């Protein structure tokens, strides 16, 4: 859909770090011209 | 490295206050993982504290298996001092020879 | 859309009277969109661990 969203527990950095941050990069896609759901196995 | 191993942790992690400083291992009578840092003022972050007599260099090492913590972190509080006096004495014998 | 961009194209028509009778007025303009983006919270997250 137009809204992505995920969990995960809680970490820290190992190390002399005290704050966490998030980055994430999008990509768009057409929900027609193309297959859109990726998935994935071990 | 054996006790670590033994302690659960595959591979651990290195850490000083900077991240640069990351262990390695070394063998001179067992497998041993150890970190080497100069003994000065902050080149691995390392804090000077100069009392009158002497003077002690204290820097903290982190322990993890993975570079992500989730529980039980581990700061190794480490510090080794110098005394400012100490007494030295030439190796060699002197002769003097007067008239 | 190609690979990289999706634009969207359309024109524009210009004229004093309802109706044309010399120098016809097109103005074909598109703006376009890159597929990716980057993002970044402006929240600040501190763990707290044994
Ligand atoms: C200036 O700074 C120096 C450097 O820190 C400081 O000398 C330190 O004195 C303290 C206070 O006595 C010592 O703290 C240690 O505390 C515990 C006991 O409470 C023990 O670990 C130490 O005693 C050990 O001493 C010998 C060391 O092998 C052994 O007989 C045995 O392990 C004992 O338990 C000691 O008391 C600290 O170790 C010294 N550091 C030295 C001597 O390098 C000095 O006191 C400061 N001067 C001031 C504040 O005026
Ligand atoms: C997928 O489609 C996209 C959208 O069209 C496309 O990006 C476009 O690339 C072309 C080819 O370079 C750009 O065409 C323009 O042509 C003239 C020069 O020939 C100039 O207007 C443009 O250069 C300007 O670039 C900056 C824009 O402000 C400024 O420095 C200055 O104005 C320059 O003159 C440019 O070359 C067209 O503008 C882009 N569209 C953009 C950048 O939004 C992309 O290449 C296609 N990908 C493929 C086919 O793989």
């Amino acid at each position: 859909s137009s809204q992505g969203r995920f969990s995960v527990q809680m970490f820290r950095f190992a190390g002399n770090y005290d704050l966490v941050y998030l980055h994430c990069e999008v990509y768009l896609c057409d929900t027609m011209n193309e297959k859109c759901k990726p998935t994935c196995s071990g | 490295k054996c006790q670590l191993k033994s302690l659960g942790f595959d591979k651990v992690f290195m850490y000083l206050s900077d991240s640069r400083c990351s262990g390695f291992n070394d063998r001179d009578n067992r497998d041993w993982v150890s970190v080497v840092t100069p003994a000065r003022d902050g080149p691995c972050g390392t804090v000077l504290t100069r009392n009158e007599t002497h003077a002690t260099y204290s820097n903290t090492l982190y322990l993890a298996d993975e570079i992500i913590i989730r529980d039980l972190n581990i700061k190794i509080n480490f510090a080794c001092s110098y005394p400012l006096d100490m007494k030295v004495s030439l190796k060699t014998a002197l002769q003097p020879m007067v008239s």
